RNA sequence: CCCGCAGAAGAAGCACCGGCUAACUCCGUGCCAGCAGCCGCGGUAAUACGGAGGGUGCAAGCGUUAAUCGGAAUUACUGGGCGUAAAGCGCACGCAGGCGGUUUGUUAAGUCAGAUGUGAAAUCCCCGGGCUCAACCUGGGAACUGCAUCUGAUACUGGCAA
RNA sequence: AAUUGAAGAGUUUGAUCAUGGCUCAGAUUGAACGCUGGCGGCAGGCCUAACACAUGCAAGUCGAACGGUAACAGGAAGAAGCUUGCUUCUUUGCUGACGAGUGGCGGACGGGUGAGUAAUGUCUGGGAAACUGCCUGAUGGAGGGGGAUAACUACUGGAAACGGUAGCUAAUACCGCAUAACGUCGCAAGACCAAAGAGGGGGACCUUCGGGCCUCUUGCCAUCGGAUGUGCCCAGAUGGGAUUAGCUAGUAGGUGGGGUAACGGCUCACCUAGGCGACGAUCCCUAGCUGGUCUGAGAGGAUGACCAGCCACACUGGAACUGAGACACGGUCCAGACUCCUACGGGAGGCAGCAGUGGGGAAUAUUGCACAAUGGGCGCAAGCCUGAUGCAGCCAUGCCGCGUG
């Protein structure tokens, strides 16, 4: 979300706690938390996963304590923040498999894989 | 059930079959309780083409053990009417 | 449907719910013959033991309590109902 | 009539059950040299008879507890 | 499996040759190329390298490698050593443990003898039988060197007593 | 008849004799690689990744339990070529048989693998506290009722495992009543617990005209036995490391209560403070164990490939249900560290079965035929199933025989 917050992940193959270190997009972009993409380093990492500590790439939020608000007014609010990680270049999910529930938000051009991997939309 | 069965037990070509009482469940060359006998089918001059502890065979008979098709025509063969 | 495989996992659940049933209504006559003898008074322990008895009696002869349990249920609160007094 | 193994009491600090220790003389398999060996079984007692240092004649029998298995010394009704 | 047909017809390689280890000369190379399990060979006459000829083993296989055992008595129970080759604690007192002078009685725990149960079958060994033979299959025995129980002996050991 | 059995050599040194290591000559293999290669017989053939698996098969059976007819056959009131069965109806379960269904038995055997497991395991020897489908012996019962449901019918859930909603029906499905003992509980008196039919043939009688009736076969129930399989206990044996010395509170016993088929801290409450260990407890590493196999003259050393017994596991970690037997290879329910699959919401799968594919490797085979035999499952039987098994294919992989005169 903003930088300098920690962050769950959704995907199997990003590793536990994810720290956001850069809000991209913007020129003082502050707070940028529904379907932005921000740069992450892991701060705490299984060996299970594929990344590793202190790896910076970047992510997509998917779940925030903020949450989205519909356009009939309707507010969709997750406990705990939670990321998807990406790759820097090609900007696609590493992990195989999505955890969690998503938003319909999260539909616009390279998410169609994150809301199929999806188990609840 | 207890059965008096053979057991193939010969070479390729060449069975020699040792007429056997086992469990049901064990493997036709497993375990088994105690050899009543043997028969072979390939013919010879010999009188020991096939041996039965007849017996025994009453005994387990005695005590419920089944009889195979193949062990009740070795006793058909071998009696006093032979 | 034609693999056995399947049908045994319809008779097994099929089973599981009468099994239940039964076994359930076994161990409420036997906690009420245990609840009487809790309560100290013989007279209503009797009858339940009473009650008790054919039930468990019935379910050893159907084929799920295997007679040594009907034994011992009945050997324990016989015991218990004349230690009452 | 009955088998029976003889041994004295180390401890019987348990209550109604003492432990016996079986010397056993056996031939060691490879140097020949017969050497003595031990073997400690926890043995049930009745009305705590068997006091420390005592030869004891002891029983096999029904598992009475986990680790104990044996039980009391002789024949019943004090023969004389 | 038997009979018939044609034609020697369709069917031989691998390793080694200095000693251990059966089998040796010549040509080329010249501490180079290279061999080697160990000793070791090669620096211009190489039975040790690389070819040929000859020979020796084994043969539808032969060498090389890996792994085990033997030789290795080189972990020694059978069956080793400790002055100097490796090895006597620097020395003593000592618990556990190991081992105990002599006689008699008793017990039979070790020991011995006999018997019983078991130690599956297969394998291993012996006497046979069947595959034309062998491998292979198979009858019976022997063995399974073990454990338990019963009876008997009391020389040695152990327990008790004197 | 059945231990008929033991070889050394090279290398320290100028040379010797010792000591001592290194090396060789022998046998062996689940072997690999190089060179070469004719046949047959018998045996063997993933030793690594218990890594991941495309595809086909590896567990079905009984119409002699039952309702029934989805197919295949035999019977036709209806009129026909104006030929009378050479073909057909609202049709029917009426029969043989039989898709699906209920039910029974089997799916716990057989096949695989060696991951765990250094001792709930194995081998050897003893014991009591237990269960045991199918097979067998003895004795006695088998009388009479009830309610439901699948299939089916109609509606219907985006087309998940496919589920729901009403109504109808049968049984060897289910549940009561009687009966009640050589069974269970109890010191006794006493109290209590069982079931089910089907098939085949028939003098007389009565009758739906199906039967009552008479046999025969099989099936049911209870109890006590046998046999077999299994559960449990004890003793001994069962790698290495003491550069691993102190481990243990359900831990150690007792008494009560519960639990199991059964003894038991198996479990709980309370009491006592015990228990194991220098004859190696505990910890770490490694490993399935045995009969056996290789070597050896033996004693030993090594090893557990094939074959046979026992154990353990079935993508990983749990758990129970059914059942005589499982905490279940090709059964269920959860979590996932994996792949497929939308109606993107809604789920399927598990070759350490037989072939086979990828990978790993120095290396290890056919996506073959047959149930003819021997075994197993079901059935009364015919028979059906059987990747057990019998065979074949490939490979000089081993042993053996013959050939190339």
């Amino acid at each position: 979300i903003q930088e300098q917050t920690m962050l769950n992940v959704a995907d199997n193959s990003g590793a536990r706690r994810v720290m956001c270190i850069k809000v991209l997009g913007g020129s003082h972009r502050r707070y940028a938390g529904v379907g932005d993409i921000i740069k992450i380093t892991i701060k705490e990492a299984i060996p299970r996963g594929k990344v590793k500590k202190g790896d910076v790439l970047k992510a997509v939020v998917v779940r925030t304590k903020k949450g989205v608000r519909r356009p009939d007014g309707s507010v969709i609010r997750f406990d705990g923040n939670a990321c998807v990680l990406l790759n820097n270049n090609s900007e696609q999910p590493i992990g195989t498999r999505i955890f969690g529930p998503v938003t319909r938000e999260l539909r616009s051009e390279k998410f169609m894989k994150i809301i199929s991997l999806a188990p609840e939309v | 059930m207890v059965t008096i069965r053979l057991a193939r037990h010969g070479a390729k070509k060449r069975p020699f079959y040792q007429v056997v009482v086992a469990d049901s469940r064990n493997a036709r060359n497993g375990r088994f309780i105690e050899r009543v006998g043997f028969f072979n089918p390939i013919a010879s001059e010999k009188e020991e083409g096939t041996r039965l502890d007849l017996d025994r065979i009453a005994h387990w008979v005695g005590q419920g053990a089944t009889i195979s098709d193949r062990v009740a025509a070795l006793i058909k063969e071998v009696n006093k009417a032979a | 449907n034609i693999k056995s495989a399947k049908k045994r996992a319809i008779q097994s659940e099929k089973a599981r719910k009468h099994n239940a049933s039964r076994r359930s209504m076994m161990r409420t006559f036997i906690k009420k013959v245990y609840a009487a003898i809790e309560a100290g008074d013989k007279a209503a322990a009797q009858k339940a033991f009473n009650e008790m008895q054919p039930i468990v009696d019935r379910q050893a002869a159907k084929g799920l309590i295997h007679k040594n349990k009907a034994a011992r249920h009945k050997a324990n609160l016989t015991a218990q109902i004349n230690k009452l007094a | 009539k009955i088998r029976t193994l003889q041994g004295r009491v180390v401890s019987d600090k348990m209550e109604k059950s003492i432990v016996v220790a079986i010397e056993r003389f056996v031939k060691h398999p490879i140097y020949g040299k017969f050497i003595k060996r031990t073997t400690k079984l926890h043995v049930h007692d009745e009305n705590n008879e068997c006091g420390i240092g005592d030869v004891v004649e002891i029983r096999e029998c029904r598992p009475l507890s986990k680790t104990k298995s044996w039980t009391l010394v002789r024949v019943v009704e004090k023969a004389v």
